[PDB]
């Protein structure tokens, strides 16, 4: 996150980090089972970390859960950038309280103009690298589709929207992918791609959860 | 999953890494000019074992931290010196089509450049791995094209190829 602040600790309870090694990408926790992310952060292994602040320092408020299902959606398409989510399934359940939550998925898509709040533990730089220990957090409007059509010609698909700033200067940035924006208590975008971070009319481009209610419910029921 | 460098960390997504050769017959990756240009516009493999090359920045749109195998890359130039009437060429890689070598990777301003994003895939115990271009599935292996008249070992997209390289970290 460029341009954001220090999140006031276990303030978003949803908030995971995906962790190989190190961590990598985020996502967001949907039930005590359930955690979505984007599907360019597949990896064989992974472990998620859930009441997370400080991702260097063990606080006491921290759960470590291996994935046990790891689902991209059957559409995905690593190049056109275009259908970018995937579950996981926690080998064991999550045990909810006040630092660790779920998140209400959308019961309809975001108007532009919309505020959110975007969430994660990447780059804080636009230029060279900045990995923070505490979560940063940032409120940023959805933008115009017409908007995001315009800053990405040729680009922009209907499973995306944009997120942030014209003007630039606040962004996420590599090391958020896969985390929540969630906009009237309700996740609406998963951190995807942009060109560079916070750069003048390259905004963040977002997976578009809205579109996705069905495919999310019908995956955790059957599965 | 995650490209290592030689050092057998994952490479950092914005990252700055020469790109070695897996064999010590060769130096790492430098633009020169080829042919009738009068700027060092052509991707070429020094033919210097102790040549390092030029600082890569290797990047994904994607906003993960590291790169992956698989996932589409831009490949740029760090600054490196040139004379002054070629300062303020742009250092992005393009593979630029129809050339006689068949595609070859150029940097500066094309407008023959294709569309497309370069990929990393694993080959080799040892963090090997070889480029691929893919045209915006249907993708194409670089190796290397021997210039007749000067020797240069231009990167080109060719079948019977590919370019094996490893990376270390700039830093
Ligand atoms: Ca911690």
């Amino acid at each position: 996150i460029v341009g954001g602040y220090t999140c006031a600790a276990n303030s978003i309870p949803y908030q995971v980090s995906l962790n190989s090694g190190s961590h990598f990408c985020g996502g967001s926790l949907i039930n005590s089972q359930w955690v979505v992310s984007a599907a360019h952060c597949y990896k064989s292994r992974i472990q998620v970390r859930l009441g997370e602040h400080n991702i260097d320092v063990l606080e006491g408020n921290e759960q470590f859960i291996n994935a046990a299902k790891i689902i991209t959606h059957p559409n995905f398409n690593g190049n056109t950038l275009d259908n970018d989510i995937m579950l996981i399934k926690l080998s064991s359940p999550a045990t909810l309280n006040s630092r660790v939550a779920t998140v209400s998925l959308p019961r309809s898509c975001a108007a532009a103009g919309t505020e959110c709040l975007i969430s994660g533990w990447g780059n804080t730089k636009s230029s060279g690298s900045s990995y923070p220990s505490l979560l940063q957090c940032l409120k940023a409007p959805v933008l115009s589709d017409s908007s995001c059509k315009s800053s990405y010609p040729g680009q922009i698909t209907g499973n995306m929207i944009c997120v942030g700033f014209l003007e630039g200067g606040k962004d996420s940035c590599q090391g958020d992918s896969g985390g929540p924006v969630v906009c009237n208590g309700q996740l609406q975008g998963i951190v995807s791609w942009g060109y560079g971070c916070a750069q003048k009319n390259k905004p963040g481009v977002y997976t578009k959860v809205c579109n996705y209610v069905n495919w999310i419910q019908q995956t955790i029921a059957a599965n | 999953d995650f490209v290592l460098d030689n050092e057998g960390n994952p490479l950092e997504n914005g990252g700055t890494y020469y790109i070695l050769s897996d064999i010590t017959a060769f130096g790492g990756i430098r633009a020169a000019p080829t042919g009738n240009e009068r700027c060092p516009l052509t991707v070429v493999q020094s033919r210097n074992e102790l040549d390092k090359g030029i600082g890569t920045i290797i990047s994904s749109p994607y906003r993960i931290r590291f790169i992956a195998e698989g996932h589409p890359l831009s490949l740029k130039f760090d600054s490196f010196a040139v004379i002054m009437l070629c300062v303020g060429i742009p250092t992005e890689w393009s593979v630029v089509e129809d050339l006689p070598e068949g595609p070859a990777v150029k940097i500066g301003e094309n407008k023959d450049a294709m569309d497309g994003w370069f990929r990393l895939e694993r080959v080799s115990e040892f963090n090997n791995y070889k480029l691929v271009f893919c045209p915006q599935d249907k993708c194409g292996d670089i190796g290397i094209s021997i210039d007749h008249d000067d020797g240069t070992r231009r990167l080109v997209v060719s079948k019977n190829k590919p370019l094996v390289v490893q990376f270390q970290k700039l830093d």
